[PDB]
RNA sequence: AAUUCUUGGACCGGCGCAAGACGGACCAGAGCGAAAGCAUUUGCCAAGAAUGUUUUCAUUAAUCAAGAACGAAAGUCGGAGGUUCGAAGACGAUCAGAUACCGUCGUAGUUCCGACCAUAAACGAUGCCGACCGGCGAUGCGGCGGCGUUAUUCCCAUGACCCGCCGGGCAGCUUCCGGGAAACCAAAGUCUUUGGGUUCCGGGGGGAGUAUGGUUGCAAAGCUGAAACUUAAAGGAAUUGA
């Protein structure tokens, strides 16, 4: 095994954390949600997927809450579907922040250090001027661009995997409205993804009307709303 | 510390665990740089460092086991030191130091078969450090800052392929192989380094004989080309001048003329000879094609840049130029190709080189053939905008032009309602950030050529279209309206009539041109006879078959 | 041996040294029940109270 | 049970210190070594089999009277050491007796250094070298080819598994190869269809590994080694009983 009393994979994490090591941290928690300890729901499985959710966030991994959420969604399925809410609301409401922080840190010191430096043309920097563009975007890419392509792959994956139809979330239309409002702040070539997206969830809704989902008929949320 | 009998026998047992299992690798330069630093006599520490100093370096080369990969920042850096302390003794000690006779020791290397491919083992560590660059830049992302602070490096790495090509002791003739690496690293060097060095008036700006020295390096490729040229052609291999002459006609482009560029091209005749040559070399010519319409469009050749960027960007596989692209056929040639994808910065720009065959062909198309589209087809040419024209109209809705091929069309579409107003002002709408003004090498001069094809190519087309109730018209208020010089529209409006046979007379001592054309329900008869023609032009093809 | 006796307990309070020796050892050969077996007491400095006080709140 | 140890605090628990031994479990029909034998970590020194090789020398080889190196344990002499265990001893029990097995102490010894000793069920109770003669699945070292899994994330390339092949090695299971008195043996086979080469050595059981000489040793004792006399059996494997 690893675990007798679920609650001790948080008294693991938190002591793995005071050292520094959030990778190990990490395993100890994933070790807890993919286990025999898979009873509907106990009180103390919400703070161990916050601080999960927390990490993957920190360390930059999709893949994982992707899993994490894969396992949480069924071990807390028409139990208490409030849980999933609170959780995934409060993943990218963590990932957010952290992009929110990203830029006004590359924005007001990176930016004002990009035109601090003596832009008095140099020959490495004419050189790239037959093919590339302005210094900002140059090393913007390298302070920002990896946490705004984890939002789009947060969103993405929060959508497609976790809500497929399932009739019980009005918190995947929330997404997609948020997700949207997220393209007006970054890039847009993340937007057409988005909107292939909708089109095949909703051609996947009324081609096969084949499980506990949506009826898109006179049901006023689920259709108009 | 002794007699270098006690360094000649220490230098050679620590360059005897070379390559071998249980190399060490890391602490071996260390054991190579404690028989320097503990070398402090002279011919035992300050005059036979040269043969250690050659193995000191090439014990740096041999710390990365593969040679698909790239030397660490603080290997390359200190590997760009140590050939220059081998430059700083072999310099002010003019002579041969891997043997040709002096005193006795510790030169004298003759016994060792040839003292002069040892002594020619300091080129090719600067020609293995020319390639081992190459894939720093091939390492890096290059949409990243980390591209920049690997290319102030190309500073020290010219300087090197520089302070080790004056060394004229060769051992012209065998020279030629430093020359190549030099001109290699100056035959993508763009217009401002090349001319704002001639180009600083020469006056009390730049007339004294060093500062007259950062006049050398704008035209090196006149001397040490044509040395890779008529000693190569007496000389036993080909390589270095197929290449040689390239890089020549590359920079005989994008900061000088034509005329001189297209001649070395015909010349080598490298249009009907490079099919068994060694890709390496194949790419380089397709990058010289493709430069040669990109600097005749600069000028104003507005259709032989058409008729030569064909073949080119006709296939699907336009990068023959840059870094491949898609899918499948045998991955470990591919991996054979990830090693001969050229360095980002030299890449000629293809969002740049799809808008001059979306440029070059609507002033070749859209002009050429506006004339006979009012019921006379047997001209239409079956490869042009129509590739995409045919695309970009059946879309059911449009607006203000985003994309490339939509911002080279709606300036296009009114080019057709000619409006000179509205057709300039987006050509220069929003590309000046997303590559038309910056990106060809020369700031605001190919608009001025664009604006002149723009206004000039926009008279002839009320010409050719709206002409129908035209019998009397203006060729004063014409030069008003469209802002060209009056013998550059008494020229075009003269050419109106010959070039183009048009139904309209003259008497140009008056400056005015009668038309009489009436052709608009005599046509419509003659429209028949782009079918009562396709009906006894096929009776001339029918017994043609039949005997 | 580059930090002091309040942050190797913390180490040894998980088992972060035999974590990270197990998953060097990986390429050698694979190991799985890495531990720190035991740590001993050799050498003390000569007694404080002022440093106690501080591990002590 | 008693001999013995202890209110001059034994045994028990705690913290220190010193000494001299030994290297648990991992440890296997695994490895190495001519055999005896050999196990905590690291460093230094010299050696070695096997594999790999389109390198070299070109019969230099196999087995061996004489002669020579190593040879568990006990034993001997001199030096250092003596924690545990412990021949003789001293007692306490057991018993008809007990000079024994059981117990409490305990000297030589057990350990190291330098000199002798040269024997063991020193065993595979099985000389060494070479050839041929069945099958099968593992195992240790080296090489070779091969789906895929995995660690270096960056995977080339290295390790860990996975599936075969080749050469040496410790063994294993199987069989009308064949042999044998049988037990059993891929050798203990290729033997009346008897010869590949070569060293040592046995001739019914006792007396007897005894006496005597000679030789090696400080001694204990080692190596070589009979005769008179005595006797019809002693013995090896296997079967049925008790």
């Amino acid at each position: 095994a690893y675990f007798q009393r679920p609650e001790n994979a948080l008294k693991r994490a938190n002591e793995f954390l005071e050292v520094g090591k959030k990778q190990p941290a990490l395993d100890v928690l994933y070790d807890v949600m993919k286990s025999k300890k898979h009873r509907t729901w106990q009180k103390i499985h919400e703070p161990i997927m916050l601080k999960y959710l927390e990490l993957c966030v920190d360390l930059r991994k999709s893949h994982l809450a992707k899993e994490g959420l894969y396992q949480y969604k069924n071990i807390c399925q028409q139990v208490n579907i409030k849980s999933l809410e609170d959780v995934v609301r409060a993943y990218l409401k963590l990932a957010e922040e952290k992009t929110e922080a990203a830029k006004e840190e590359s924005q007001q010191m990176v930016l004002d250090i990009e035109d601090l430096d003596n832009i008095q043309t140099p020959e490495s920097v004419l050189l790239s001027a037959v093919s590339g563009e302005d210094t900002q975007d140059r090393t913007d890419r390298l302070l920002l661009t990896p946490w705004v392509k984890f939002l789009w792959e947060s969103y993405r994956q929060c959508l497609d995997l976790l809500r497929n139809n399932s009739r019980v979330e009005r918190l995947y239309h929330d997404i997609a409205q948020q997700a949207f409002k997220f393209c007006l702040q970054y890039t847009r070539k993340a937007e057409f993804r988005k909107l292939c997206d909708n089109l095949r969830m909703h051609l996947s809704q009324i081609q096969r009307h084949h499980n506990q989902s949506t009826a898109i008929n006179l049901n006023n949320p689920e259709s108009q709303s | 510390e002794i007699t270098h009998a006690v360094v000649i026998k220490k230098l050679n047992e620590i360059l005897q665990a070379r390559g071998k299992k249980g190399t060490d690798r890391a602490a071996q330069i260390e054991l190579l740089q404690l028989l320097v630093q503990i070398a402090s006599e002279n011919n035992l520490g300050e005059g036979v460092i040269v043969k250690i100093k050659f193995n000191i370096i090439a014990s740096l080369y041999d710390y990365n086991p593969n040679l698909a990969t790239y030397m660490k920042p603080e290997m390359w850096q200190k590997c760009l030191d140590c050939i220059n302390e081998l430059m700083d003794i072999l310099f002010a000690n003019p002579n041969i130091f891997v043997g040709e006779n002096i005193l006795e020791e510790s030169e004298n290397l003759q016994n060792v078969d040839q003292p002069l491919r040892v002594r020619g083992c300091i080129l090719t560590l600067v020609e293995r450090m020319d390639e081992e660059f190459t894939k720093i830049m091939q390492n890096t992302d290059p949409h990243s800052q980390e591209y920049v602070e690997h290319l102030k490096d190309e500073a020290q790495v010219c300087a090197i392929i520089e302070r080790v090509q004056r060394y004229l002791e060769e051992k012209t003739e065998e020279i030629c192989r430093v020359y190549l690496r030099r001109i290699l690293h100056t035959y993508y060097k763009f217009d401002y380094k090349a001319h704002q060095r001639q180009l600083t008036p020469p006056e009390g700006s730049s007339k004294s004989e060093q500062d007259q020295a950062e006049n050398e390096g704008e035209d090196s490729a006149v001397l040490m080309e044509r040395l890779c040229k008529y000693i190569y052609a007496k000389d036993r291999t080909d390589r270095i001048r197929t290449c040689a002459i390239l890089c020549h006609i590359y920079h005989h482009a994008l900061h000088s003329r034509w005329y001189q560029a297209r001649d070395l091209m015909l010349m080598s005749h490298l249009q009907d000879n490079i099919q068994h040559a060694d890709p390496p070399v194949q790419i380089l010519y397709n990058r010289t094609m493709v430069q040669l319409g990109i600097c005749a469009f600069r000028q104003g050749l507005t259709k032989d840049a058409h008729n030569a960027l064909l073949d080119i960007q006709s296939s699907g596989r336009a990068k023959e130029l840059l870094g491949q692209g898609l899918l499948l056929r045998s991955l470990q040639e591919r991996n054979q190709e990830q090693e001969k994808v050229e360095r980002r910065r030299q890449e000629p720009f293809h969002l740049h080189i799809n808008l001059e065959l979306l440029e070059c062909v609507y002033l070749v198309s859209a002009m050429l053939l506006e004339i006979p589209y009012m019921a006379a087809h047997e001209s239409d040419a079956r490869r042009r905008m129509i590739s995409k024209q045919f695309h970009h109209q059946l879309r059911v809705g449009e607006r203000q032009p985003l994309l490339g091929p939509p911002e080279s069309m709606r300036e296009h579409v009114v080019a057709a309602s000619k409006a000179m107003k509205m057709g300039d002002w987006k050509t220069c709408h929003s590309f000046i950030i997303n590559e038309k003004m910056n990106g060809k090498v020369w700031d605001l001069f190919p608009e001025a050529d664009k604006v002149r094809t723009m206004l000039v190519r926009k008279i002839q087309e009320e010409s050719l279209r709206t002409y129908l109730f035209t019998y009397s018209s203006v060729y004063d208020s014409i030069s008003m309206e469209t802002l060209s010089d009056m013998f550059e529209l008494d020229l075009p409006t003269v050419h109106s009539i010959i070039s183009k046979m048009i139904i309209n007379e003259e008497l140009m001592a008056s400056l005015d041109q009668p038309t009489q054309t009436v052709v608009m329900h005599r046509t419509e008869p003659t429209a028949q006879q782009n079918l009562a023609l396709q009906l006894a032009e096929k009776l001339g093809s029918l017994v043609e078959n039949n005997e | 041996q580059t930090n002091d006796l309040k942050e190797v307990v913390n180490k040894l309070i998980p088992d972060s040294i035999g974590k990270d020796i197990e998953k060097a050892c990986q390429s050698i050969y694979p190991l799985h029940d890495v531990f720190v077996r035991k740590v001993k007491m050799l050498k003390k400095p000569k007694f404080e109270l002022g440093k106690l006080m501080e591990l002590h709140g």
